This record gives structure tokens, sequence and C-alpha cells, in this order.
């Protein structure tokens, strides 16, 4: 019944189907075979050295399998005809697919490429262009080949006795068509064949996702022990909601899903808002509307105050635009596919969306609301051709008295001026001429002629870039030349650091400007449920009416000059207190228009993908005889080149459209005057543009309809506004006039905010893709498991799947099934390093690198199939660990000796016990600067060489610096060659480090002297005693598996800040701020320098020791006081090694905080500050395992008896982890510390 | 040159921790190769007195 | 060199004599 016994039979059966002649034993750590293909056999034929048997050996091992080398069997990969056992179905979706195909008739500039038919022996001017696009657009790179994904569902559908539709349309693709593509399993980036259609990998990636989405639901529906979902009155089947959706996209899935995701997201926002009894989850927090310290009460219901408000004309107009958006996506697919049926289950819900209720306390309404958010992720990573279009500023709106353009431009001048003043109070100033060159390392140049040169030329220019996104179409990224970005670095620096803090008060009548705007970081620091608690409590409040407008194509109306001049007017007038000092000869007012000049951002030439027209061939050669030029600009491989646009537009249209065309030089590609995403002021400026617009929003509402709609909060983030207001009348006519004056303010600014995008609702909040509904948490999961952003190279396979399980902690936290999230990792633990070995071996002997023989030079590489239960063997024993009973608990080596002593885990961890100390090891790979360096570095580099070299060869730790500059020089050649060149070196290392591997007995629970881990708690016993309250805590995030619902029930959501971040990580906060310190060195780096010397003779010998790290000099103050603090304050000198409590579900719980100790911990008082953390980090995993089993909630107490022999073993083992014997003569630390002097008298 | 016993300063000069002074700093320091040459200048002037 | 080590529990009072193996 356990996941380790039932699930391991399935992943073994996948290997029993994939490599069909493999005898697999579970109790072996990893079995080894090999296989080869003749793509490399043909190559050394061409160099002269012919081979003995060309394909005779291939005949020997196809189906007889009778040959095996060195005793190691040789087994072939399965063909495509057999991955579904030759099954066939009716599959009405598949016959919709095959009539929705079209050859040689597509528009060559288009966003998401349609169904092109592959006909063999066709032309090399169209079909090579279509093969050029699909090689860039349709790529399924990642960590797992897509072939074994299709075999995995074939094995998984049999056990659940349920057939997914993604396999039904795939099983008809195997009997009529042989092989869709040839993905090489070594690199996963090459797809060199399409047999019937160019969009065949998109056909599978939307099918290998379609199958998991209904295995996720059907497993979850039995966990809630309900038959089907329940819209507010009627029964509804969730799989029919997806099968009605999968048929509609299947003509053109990247285009259909991008226009159908808008009514699906809008439906979940406005569901339970119009019903008269409304059930909320009563919350309580601070007086500010943005306070995050929230306390939850039980569920209750209340009468709706806004019942008659939804009879208005704002919602009735907004609903028919969304019912149109359903119908336009339908009519585009009713003709391109043969189907006459569409969406019959969803259309019955949108006709009455407001008045139907939604109750979160029943699970049959929370799964359905989560499912519709997770519908849209089948066609992940929309990769799209973009075209190069210009400014076209005749459409740019000129400032007028009748328009608000000049009033917007004078508002935003007073906001950059105000951000500079309020950064002066937080000690954020401009950079100085002294540290101008030192402060240039914040990015990864400066010449008086290179700074005066322009870029509005065909000869020299700027070059665009592009990077992908999860569901959206591919957004651009701007690459600016580094000569003219440093003038933007010097003047936008006290704005990047100022809005970097997380705290803020958002009141409109407050005078300050920093709290009301906020720019987050790359990763969400903390959880998502934890730091979005201000969104939850305002959907649970009867008197908050939130307004959140949306700007469609924000840059096209940021293109206007009104925010360009008004920003630069406020830059110049605020540099007036800095008007005397000169930057390298010239003033500061001259250099701001070197980063915001005319040939910098006003009018610059940009080169993207080119314009191109589809024409005939006979008229092409009659004109191309005069203009055959190249060399100025390049042309894609399908297209035929000409010189200019003016000879390319005269022959433009053709009924046959045989051959393509492209202008190389005479194009005049693109000129843009718009705030770039690449500048240092991207997220600072456009969020201030929402502030200048949003302040004009409150004025016209207050001047046309006064007394109504008072404003209480103002949150401005990237391309979003969020007003927390309250409405003072439930009127049908008056509210219709207030909602009209909001759109008239945006339209008279220049933008066009859609009435279907604008949100004016009482009981629903969306903010930065976090949906809050009626006091609870409705989650989406757009993160996916098949595709990826770029091709991923598995360099640290110990640390890759340890990082991949973090993105599987989040998935089950949004409602994915817990055990289905175990089966995915147990599949994904065997198929990672299978093709990372160079040459073949013979077992129980040496490992052959060179062969020089015709037999073994055919069997090139090996296969390494690890056991599926390598997920559960803990770290430090050459395999990564996650616990089977709960995914959020880190399996460590002290947890392995505990989890076998518990009676409720003798059945689950019975097959785990036989594979420990059985697994193979892990593929664990590991001039200008004379100006841009601190004077700690320049004095150390301009030294006499007789003094500079003694810090390099004999002595010195020196983890950052000139050799790290060489590592920074190794980081810039890293991307192609240095990753590949050392990959030839680690493989010769890994064969020796595998042949010298002996599976060693006598596991140890301990660490070195100068560090300690969570395994320190095994010195003492632990007695589960006491009794606590069995009160079920209340929490907003419903929709969890029972392995996660019971951890949040017994242990509530946290209410304070966690204390377990030790003072070793308090100085990491000092090293987190500096980006010249953040990406390079940290606490494990800086404590090794304290390991080289403690207890010096003067503090003036103390401040200077980290200038010898040659990074900074200011933060040696924080290392002056804290070492003086640890000379005053007690400390255990050791560090803390851990890998636990970092995933975003553990940060939400009330574990590892100061209020967690006071009820769940009882420890002896003779323990230091970093020893009580090692007990508490042990104590967190014990209680989370105590709750996820069903064991009774007790108070964990570590006990020290009076057994005078056992009191001696503790005083012997606490001593050696505090002070080292031999290393005292290395550090020359004094033993007269107060903490280490107590150890004589602690336990006695 | 013969140093004294290292316990003759440990029981009486650095005997009380949580206090430092002029003497308690000088005990934790070893002479360089040139300060040890100036000790040789002290002991030459004590043998040839005036 | 030539240092020896044994099973000791006195953290301060025995490592005083450990430098006597050094000197």
């Amino acid at each position: 019944v356990a996941i380790t016994v039932q699930g391991a039979q399935l992943i073994k059966r996948v290997v029993e189907r994939f490599y069909p002649g493999i005898a697999f034993n579970i109790n072996e750590g990893a079995c080894y075979i090999y296989k080869f293909s003749d793509h490399i056999r043909r190559i050394r034929m061409k160099h002269g050295t012919k081979y003995r048997r060309q394909a005779e050996e291939i005949i020997r091992n196809i189906s007889l399998r009778k040959e095996r080398l060195y005793g190691i069997p040789v087994l072939d990969e399965v063909e495509w005809k057999y991955v579904f056992d030759g099954q066939t179905f009716q599959s009405y979706a598949f016959e919709v697919y095959v009539n929705s195909i079209l050859p040689w008739s597509e528009l060559d500039p288009e966003e998401e490429f349609l169904r092109n038919y592959r006909v063999s022996r066709e032309m090399t001017e169209v079909e090579k262009f279509i093969e050029f696009r699909a090689k860039n657009e349709m790529q399924i790179y990642g960590d797992i080949p897509i072939k074994v994904w299709c075999c995995f569902i074939n094995e998984l559908s049999a056990e659940l006795k349920h057939v997914p539709l993604g396999m039904q349309v795939m099983a008809d693709f195997v009997n009529r068509f042989d092989s869709p593509f040839h993905q090489g399993n070594r690199d996963l980036s090459n797809l060199e064949d399409f047999q019937v259609a160019y969009t065949t990998p998109l056909l599978f990636e939307m099918c290998c996702m379609e199958s998991i989405l209904e295995f996720n639901i059907k497993m979850r529906m039995r966990e809630e022990e309900i038959s089907a979902l329940e819209f507010g009155d009627m029964k509804v089947d969730p799989v029919g909601l997806l099968r009605e959706f999968f048929i509609l996209c299947l003509p053109h899935p990247k285009k259909i899903n991008n226009v159908l995701r808008a009514p699906y997201s809008w439906f979940v926002k406005m569901w339970g808002v119009g019903a008269d009894p409304i059930v909320v989850l009563q919350s309580t927090a601070g007086d500010d509307r943005n306070s995050k310290d929230v306390f939850y009460d039980k569920f209750r219901t209340e009468p709706n105050r806004y019942k008659a408000l939804f009879r208005s004309s704002f919602y009735n107009e907004s609903r028919r635009m969304n019912e149109e958006k359903i119908l336009e996506a339908v009519k585009y697919s009713q003709k391109l596919g043969s189907h006459d049926r569409r969406l019959p289950l969803f259309e019955k819900m949108l006709k009455t969306v407001y008045t139907t209720p939604f109750y979160p306390h029943k699970s049959s309404n929370m799964i359905l609301a989560s499912f519709l958010l997770s519908i849209q992720t089948i066609t992940g990573y929309g990769r799209a051709w973009v075209k190069n279009v210009s400014t076209e500023f005749d459409k740019q709106l000129k400032p007028n008295p009748s328009n608000l353009v000049q009033d917007v431009s004078d508002l935003t001048r007073e906001f950059f001026k105000q951000a500079y003043v309020e950064a002066k109070e937080r000690r954020e100033e401009i950079v100085k001429p002294e540290d101008l060159y030192t402060s240039m390392l914040r990015l990864a140049v400066f010449t008086d002629e290179e700074l005066h040169k322009k870029y509005n030329s065909v000869e020299l220019y700027q070059t665009k870039g592009s990077r992908d996104v999860p569901i959206k179409a591919t957004r651009t990224i701007y690459s600016i030349n580094l000569s003219v970005l440093v003038p933007q670095l010097i003047v936008t620096l006290p704005l990047n650091e100022y809005f970097s803090r997380v705290g803020g008060i958002t009141s409109p009548d407050y005078k300050k400007i920093g709290g009301k705007v906020i720019v987050g970081d790359l990763e969400a620091t903390g959880s998502r449920v934890m730091d979005a608690a201000d969104c939850f409590r305002n959907s649970a409040d009867r008197d908050i009416f939130t307004i959140a407008i949306d700007y469609s194509e924000y840059d096209t109306h940021l293109t206007r000059h009104n925010f360009r001049t008004g920003m630069l007017q406020g830059i110049r007038e605020a540099m007036a207190p800095y008007r005397d000092l000169r930057y390298e000869g010239y003033t500061l007012e001259q250099i701001i228009d070197f980063g915001y000049g005319e040939g910098r951002v006003a009018n610059t030439l940009w080169n993207g993908k080119r314009r191109l027209f589809k024409t005939t061939f006979d008229a092409y050669i009659r004109l191309d005889e005069s203009e055959r030029d190249k060399g100025s600009f390049k042309v894609p491989k399908g297209v035929l080149p000409v010189s200019s646009v003016d000879v390319a537009n005269r022959i433009a249209v053709d009924k046959g459209f045989d051959t393509l065309i492209a202008a190389t030089d005479g194009s005049d590609l693109a000129l843009i005057d718009t705030h770039l995403s690449g500048e240092n002021s991207t997220l600072i400026a456009n969020s201030m543009h929402n502030m200048a617009i949003g302040t004009l929003m409150q004025r016209e509402v207050g001047r046309e309809q006064p007394g109504v709609l008072t404003f209480l909060s103002e949150q401005y983030v990237g391309d979003d506004t969020l007003f927390y207001t309250k409405l003072h009348t439930t009127d049908t006519k008056v509210f219709d006039k207030v909602a009209a004056s909001i759109f008239d303010t945006v339209a008279k600014c220049g933008h066009e905010a859609s009435p279907s995008k604008t949100m004016m609702t009482p009981y629903s909040v969306e903010k930065t893709q976090t949906h809050a509904k009626q006091g609870c948490y409705v989650p989406q999961d757009r993160m996916m498991i098949i595709s990826s952003e770029r091709r991923k190279d598995i360099e640290d396979v110990q640390g890759y799947v340890r990082s991949q399980v973090q993105t599987m902690i989040t998935k089950v936290s949004r409602g994915f099934c817990h055990d289905l999230a175990q089966l995915i990792l147990m599949l994904k633990t065997t198929f990672i390093g299978a093709w990372k070995m160079k040459r073949t071996i013979k077992e129980d002997a040496m490992y052959r690198d060179r062969k020089f023989d015709s037999n073994d030079e055919d069997g090139f590489t090996l296969i390494q199939i690890r056991n599926p239960l390598a997920l559960y063997v803990p770290i430090g024993w050459n395999g990564y660990g996650a616990h089977p009973a709960a995914l959020n608990i880190v399996m460590t080596e002290e947890m392995y000796v505990d989890s076998i002593m518990i009676s409720k885990l003798d059945e689950i961890m019975a097959p785990i016990r036989r594979i420990v100390h059985d697994i193979p090891p892990c593929w664990n790979e590991t001039s200008f600067f004379s100006k841009m360096a601190r004077p700690a570095v320049q004095a150390a580099l301009s030294d006499p060489q007789i003094i500079n070299l003694v810090e390099e060869l004999p002595l010195g730790e020196f983890s950052p610096g000139r050799i790290s500059r060489t590592m920074m020089h190794s980081a810039l050649l890293k991307e192609s060659s240095a990753r590949t060149l050392l990959s030839s070196g680690y493989e010769l290392e890994y064969q020796k480090a595998l042949n010298s591997w002996i599976t060693q007995v006598s596991m140890r629970l301990g660490e070195e002297s100068g560090v300690i881990s969570t395994s320190y708690a095994k010195l003492f016993d632990v007695y589960f005693e006491g009794e606590l309250d069995g009160a079920p805590h209340m929490f907003p995030d419903q929709n969890l598996s029972p392995q996660f619902y019971i951890q949040k029930m017994m242990i509530g959501p946290r209410v304070s800040s966690r204390v377990r971040n030790s003072y070793v990580d308090r100085i990491d906060v000092i090293l987190r701020k500096d980006v010249v310190m953040r990406g390079f060195i940290t606490a494990n780096t800086i404590l090794n320098v304290i390991e080289k010397l403690g207890t010096n003779h003067s503090v003036g010998d103390l401040v200077t020791v980290f200038t010898l790290m040659n990074i900074e000099t200011r933060v040696a103050e924080e290392l002056a006081e804290y070492m003086t603090s640890e000379k005053i304050r007690f400390d255990a000198l050791k560090l803390l090694k851990k890998g636990i409590a970092g995933d975003e579900f553990t940060m939400s719980l009330n574990v590892a905080t100061q209020d967690f100790i006071d009820t769940y911990l009882a420890y002896p008082y003779q323990l230091t500050k970093t020893e009580v953390d090692a007990i508490s980090l042990y104590c967190t995993q014990m209680i989370m395992l105590r709750a996820a089993l069903g064991l009774p909630k007790k108070k964990m107490k570590i006990v020290v008896t009076d057994d005078a022999k056992k009191r001696y073993k503790i005083r012997l083992q606490r001593f050696r982890t505090h002070v080292p014997k031999i290393k005292v003569l290395k550090k020359l630390i004094d033993p007269n510390r107060m903490t280490v002097r107590n150890l004589e008298n602690q336990f006695v | 040159y013969i140093a004294p016993n290292p316990r003759i300063s440990s029981i009486t000069l650095t005997q009380r921790i949580t206090t430092t002074g002029p003497f308690a700093i000088l005990t934790g320091s070893t002479p360089t190769a040139q300060q040890l040459n100036d000790v040789r200048k002290i002991y030459l002037a004590l043998m040839f007195p005036g | 060199e030539g240092d020896v080590l044994s099973s000791d529990s006195g953290p301060l009072l025995s490592v005083f004599a450990l430098q006597e193996i050094m000197q």
C-alpha cells in the first residue's frame, strides 16, 4: 500500500517496457547496460578506416538479443509503434487534427506558426524556412526525453484503469505514422525530422501534459471522497471541461490558448460575488491595508451588501465582451477544423456567473476554481516569431488642453524629484567621482570619443534580444551598449537601492512616496501564501471595494514623449545640489544626457528579425540580376536575398507565392523611443508612470462624483495598479457614472485600458498572479515539468534534482496530488545521468578509456539506470533524499536512523532499508581591472613582485580576487567551450572515482570540529511526553493533499518572524546587499577566513583583514563590531550545516520560530546559541513527521539522565565539537573564551 | 636564552578572564627576528657595565 | 612535530600541557 513498494513496481515496469529485454532487480543500486547507433560509425569510415561488420551486429541484437559484450547485455530502445502496445481508438480529436493541416500556404511573418504539412522531396526555399522555424520555435528541451514520457503514461494508465485523451490521440498517431522525430537522448536539443507535420512536438507536449492534468484530478477526487465537482447548484464533470477545451485548441493551440485564457481567468475572479449569503474566512490584521501580520478565525456567513449593484451596466457590458471572447476563439476554430462542436459544459456557467454562489469550505468548489486556472498550461513556453516594427509617432498623442498629457508630465517630474529626496534620508545618494570606476562591477567602456559617438546609423547600432516565458508569447529584451549605460548607473543608483526594501505604508494622504511603490526581486523571498496575506484579508472584509486596472500594450502608450521629457526634467533639477563637482573633467548635467541623449534612447537603430514577402520566382530573377548583394546584413536560410525594400515592395503580392524575399541593407529596420527593459530604470520608471496616472485617477473621481469612492491604499508594481477603496453607495445609476469617469481619465492620458480587463469587485483580488477569493487562497500553477526556458545542462546532478524537488514542493502546495508528485520524481530519478559516460567498462575490473579494437569501438557509451528508490536514500551517501511520507521533510542521515525505529514506518521504509550503501556516486562537476578595483586591490596588484607572489604560491586563503577574476574570466567563456572542455576532464575523473568506490559500512552521525549539523541532537535521547491542545488551526490555503492538510491543521500558519536564521547568517544580510559581495562570497566563505585567524592583538589589525579579500572596505565595519561582539557575547564558534526548512511550504508553517520552541521543546539550559538551533532544526522535522503520520500531538523533550557513564560520553563529545586539538596550534585561538571554559563544569 | 615556565604567567597575569590590561596583551606575543636581536643588545650592555 | 593525543575531557586544563609537547 506504500508508495515505496507499489510505486517502485511501476517505474521498474516502465524500464520493462522501454528497454524490453532487461532483467531488473530492485535490491541492486544501479544496473548497467549499453547501446549504440551508427551515426558515429559512418564518420570514421570517411577518414579511411573501414569497419568489419557494418550492420551485422545490429541484426544480432534487434529482437533475438543474443549478443552481449563483457557479460553486459546490449538492449535496444523501443520503436514508436509499440509504446502504446499497438492500441487504437476512435479519437474524434485526431480526425479534427488531420483536416486542420495545410501545406505551402502560410503567412511567413506570423506570431505562432500554424499546421504545415511535410511533403518529402519538396523545395529548399519554403521547406527549409519552415524547418528553420520549427528548429527554433518548437523545442522540448529539459531533463527527460519525451519518448519515455509517452511510455510512462502507458504504464500509468493501466494501474489506474483510466485512459487519458492525450494518449488516445497519440495511439492513433502510432499505427498510421512511423516516427514523429528523432530526439537524441544524449543532448535532447536536436530534432532533425518531421514526417507528416511540422508541429509534431507541440502535438506531444500538449498531450503529455493533457494526461497528467486528469490523473491529477481523478486522484484528488478520491482524496476528497467525492464523485464529481459541484458548481454552485449543479453537478459538473471536470474531465469533460478539459476534453471540451482540448478539442478547441488542437487546430492552432498556441493562438487559441492565448485568446481563450482571458475568459477562463475572468470567470474565476467574478464567481461568488453576487450571491446574497456570502461565506468568508474572517481575518484580522493591522490598521493599514497592507499589513501582513494576520490572524484567522473560523468560517462564517454574512449578508451581501452589493446584491443590487450587479444589475448595473458596467457588468452587463463587461460580460458580453467576455462572451464574445469565447465566441471569436470558437469561430476561428469552427472553420479551420472540421468540428461543429465546442465548449458545451463551460458555456452554461458563463450565462449566470455573478449570482451563483461559491463556498470555499466545501472542497467541491475549491478544486474546480483551481482547475480552471491550471487548464491553460498544456501548451507551455509559447515561442513566437516577432517582427520588427518602428515607433510610428504620428499615432503618438500630442499634449493638448483638452487632454491630460501635460498634467501627467508635470506630475511625474515631482515624483523623481521626490524619490531623490526620500533616498537622501535613507543614506542613498549619488555616486561620487572618486568611486566611479570601482562601482562599475555591479553589472557583469568609458572613452571621451566612445561616449560622444551615436547609434542612429546603419553602420553602428544597437541589437535586440529575446527570452521566453511560461505561457505567454515571447517578450523582447533590450540590450544596451555598456558605454552609455554607466551614465544611467551613476544617476539611477539611489533609486534601485531605495525601493529594494520590502516594508511600506500605503496611504494616499501620507506624504511619503516609497511605501506606495514597490519592485520585487527575481525569486519570491519567503512563501507565496505568507507574503500575500494582505491580499487575503481584503477579500474577507465587507467594506473594501478594490479596483485594479490593466494596461494592454503598455509600451505602445509609454512610447509617448510626455514621460520622456518629464522624467528628464526632474533628473536635471534634482542634480542642482551636485552642480559643482565634475565627472572626469565635465559636469553631471552633461553626463545625464550621455545616458539619456539623442543617440542613446531617443532615436536608435535596432536590428531584429527582418521583414519578408512571399512572391514568385520568374519575376525574381529578372530583378535580382542587378542587386545580389550580401555582407552588410544576414538573411535566414530559407529566404532569397535582395538589396533594398524599395525593390522588394514593388514585387510583393502573388497568387502562387513561390519564393521568399529579404532586404539586407536598404531596410531602415526600426527606430524606437520607448522605455527599454534593459536600462537600470526599467521597473522604477514605468511604476512611477502608474503613480502619475493613478494620482490623476483620484482627482477626477473626487471632482465629478465627490463623496463617493474614498481611496485607502495605493500599490504600484510592474504594469499593475491596485487601489483598495470603499464604495459609499449601492446605486445602479451613480456607480455607473463613477465607473465611467475612471476610463475617461486613462483614455485622456493616452492609454487604452479595456473594460473587460478592469476589475471593480468587492470580494476578489488578483495581485502579481496571486488569486485571493473570499478570504481564502485560490492557487494557480503555471510552472511545468516537461518543457523548459532554455536547454538545461545537468552539471550538478546531486544539486539539480535537489533543486527540482523544490519546484515539486510548490506544485503539491497549489493542489497537485502528493503521491503523483512522488511518482514523477521516482520516474525522474533514473533517467538523468544515463548518457553522461564516455566509454564502456568491464565489471569488477578497471574502466576502459582507450579501446583500439574494432569490437568495442562500436559500443561507444554506457547506460546507468539508477534505482527508482534513490529518491529516498539521504544526502551524504551519494544520493539525494526526500522523505516518502512527506515531501517537505528533508531525509538526512540522522533521520534514517530515526525513521526505522518508528512502528508506522516499518512497512513504508521496508524496501528503502536494503538499498542504502548500494548506490554509485554523483556526477558532481566543479588591463581593465587596473581602473575598476578598490585600492585594497590596486595596491596589492601594483606591489613589488617579490611581495605580491607570497600571497599566491605559499600561503593565503584568497577565495575571491584576481583568481576569481580569472574565474570571472572563466565565467565569460563558460557558456560554450569551458563547460565543454572541463566536461572532457571530469569524465576521466569520474571513471576513477567510480572504480575506487567501495560501499562502506559503519555510517557515522557527526561532523568536523569547526562545524555542526542537525545530527547533533543524537547525543541525547528524546522523550515524547506532555499533552497539548488538539485545536484545529484555521488557514486560508485550502486545496491540499492529506499529507499536507494535516501538517497545517496540527501546526498553524506562522504569525511572527523566524529566529533560526543565526548570527552567521545575520552577516550574510550585510553581504546580501552588495552585489559585488552577493554573487561571490558568503558566510561559508567568510568564516573560513575567521578559521585562519581568531583572537588577534588589535582591532586595527581586525578591520584590515577583509581588505585582504580585496572586495570592499565599508563592510569591514560590520566585521569589526560583530567580531568584537562575539569577543563579548557568548557563541558556539562552529557553523551550522543544513539543507532543511527552505521550501516555501515550510516557511508558511509555524515551525522554526520562537513560538515553536515554547510549546514543543524542552532542552537543558547548558546549551549554546548555535546548539539550540541544531536541536530545534531537528525538532521541526520531528513534529512535522509526527503530524503527517497521525501520531498524537505531544511535547518533544530531550532528556539527560543521571547515568554517570552516559554523562561522560556527552562531555567527551561536546568537547571535541567545540575546540579542536591539533587545529588550536593552527589558528592559535585562545582557550580562555568564556563559552569553552564552561565545558569543564556543564554536565559533570 | 631561556624562557620562564609558561604557567608562571597563566596563574597570575591572565588568571582572570573578562579583563584586559597592559600586561595581559603583551603576554600573547612572540618576538620577531629583529626584536630578538635587540635582546642581545640588552645583555651585552649589562656585562660591560659603565 | 611528534604530537600525541589521548582521551581527555578537560577542555582547558590539559591543552595547556599540549603546548608542552610543542615546546
